[PDB]
């Protein structure tokens, strides 16, 4: 039933700001949404480096409990190894986490849901969507 | 405020829901979410309303994501 | 935590099967229900720390002679 | 998610003295806290050997039922063995129950909360915190 | 189907010496035998403190893979708390690990299988057997 | 020495066992034990023979159990 | 690791169902069988380190420019 | 049982140089060894960016199929977040992949094997070994 993978940027964006236009999108696409463990790593970091971790961790838990968290598996690691080389041929930069998120999506055939498509456009063969 | 009892039903846990805190009749499907020992009972398709309207993160939260690049 | 269901009515009220993926501690037998919007939040009855801290205390002979061998 | 494993020492300390400074850490980290079943064995013993066991058992029960109690399983056992040997080969002494609690926590990556930091600081690869 | 719990003493005894009379007993009672996590803690320790750990660990693995390892649960911890107090009333000594092994057996209604009954005889309501 | 092929049978993994290394006809039940990536195939009731006859621990192994007492 | 079974015969030999509790890595498709007593020991074919160490090597351009950002 | 998680650094070192001193540790601890899927991503990238990818992929495959490869899951992600913050608040720098590998190992209590001990020694509650 799954269809969309929320990258980190949309996750922050939503967690930090809770936009109304995102709430409808989430309410409506409940059950077809997931994140990568890599994105989870980052929001947990934001909570844990913040000045009120136990509060922010609790806000994370409620977000993550509503969606699936997918393990970054050998399939994601393979596709990421290809992508990192694909970018070497194209000569365009991408951040580490983001390329693992991309590989993970391609490995499972999921649509990247983001707010900043400009990074994910450089890598090949992905459906990308902007929910901002 | 309104305490309650836990049922065992359909080989699973269930919950009597007294009249004073009843769901509206608009609802037949429910999404139930687990956080700690608490369970959130939302109408399906209103799954995120409790989280958007509920508590929020401190203002310092993730002012940059600090991904190298 | 995600898991969908259908509300069924009991002899007195509405009820909700908690599928295994979501089920509470079986240790929990009483629950508090809070109404927030069109959403209901259930919590294990009487589990904040302030009740326990302000509540009953142990006899003064439950002591620090922990008797860990050494 | 769980995060902290409470030493038997601190449990005794709080059940006895209920200090507001631990009450505050308890209120902040509620839901992120557990004890090893090893510790459950110790307090049940203190209660059963008290004059008023059913009373102290009941106060024991009140404290434990706000806790997640973890079973001392094979992972915990194996890490304890490594700890008993890591300590022995360095000549550092730590009590048997404390060794099993340290191993249990290390086996699951939990932070140990204790006021006997000096003993638990002798264990390798284990994060230690004092909430008193 | 389970019936017997091998204490630590019989485990060492067998692992260190491999007696022929034990082999028949084990071959014949295969499927009805188990150990406590506590006993596992100790054999792992023996391997890890020894001068050839990777060898001794491998000998452990083959032993343990043939039997069940039971988690020291809240039930075992309760029964151990009772036993430790029962011994305080009787005034007779028992080692820490051993009393947890006893409690574990009583909690699951299993027969203690040992080579040194003299320790386990002091605690009440257990079927005990000597397989040495 | 004698290599082999892995079958998928009864929704499970299975193993062709060539004639050169066949079990005796005395055997119909088998206990199979897992250690690392290796599986031991023993006649039920001869479960422990491979472990008793096989490798052993170094002579220093657990000369005392060091339980306090 | 304990799990009991019954040996069934194939078109050419004896075979053994490996119940899930015991099953090998699905990654493993070839196996070596060693006969020791009335017991058979199966092992994933060609997995000792000495074959790999003495065996094929990578081209000298698979390098330590690890490209971990910093 | 697994015991060790191999850093990406040491993996590169051995695939390249195949030193007898690691061969010996490999032969002793065979079956006690794993890599994070994070590391699997890195070597697949080195192979895919080489001139002879199918060759180096095949040598990569030979090394990995004697390894247990662990998926970078939610536990690993969460521990990485705590690590990124534990380091940040102490100003200690460690690379992103290395952070995810450390967290993965800490999340499961594994010993990290690395030759970049200096970086990994900056992480809290993590046992470190150098096999080179």
């Amino acid at each position: 039933m799954l269809k969309f993978m929320l990258d980190t940027n949309i996750c922050i964006f939503t967690i930090k700001n809770k936009p109304a236009s995102v709430r409808e999108r989430f309410n409506l696409n409940q059950g077809r949404m997931c994140i990568s463990s890599v994105t989870l790593m980052e929001v947990i970091y934001g909570a844990e480096k913040s000045q009120m971790p136990e509060r922010n961790l609790a806000v994370i838990e409620g977000f993550v409990s509503r969606i699936d968290v997918l393990d970054y598996d050998a399939a994601a690691a393979t596709h990421t190894g290809q992508i990192r080389a694909e970018l070497a041929l194209q000569g365009r930069p991408v951040g580490p986490f983001d390329q693992m998120i991309a590989g993970h999506a391609r490995s499972r055939g999921l649509i990247i849901v983001t707010n900043n498509t400009r990074e994910f456009e450089r890598v090949g063969g992905l459906r990308i969507e902007d929910w901002s | 405020h309104m305490e309650n009892t836990v049922f065992l039903s359909n080989r699973s846990q269930a919950v009597r829901l007294p009249k004073a805190v009843a769901l509206p009749e608009n609802v037949k499907r429910v999404e139930v979410i687990a956080v700690g020992r608490t369970r959130i009972i939302t109408p399906a398709g209103e799954t995120w309303d409790e989280w958007f309207d509920g508590n929020s993160v401190s203002a310092d939260f993730m002012d940059n994501r600090e991904q190298p690049g």
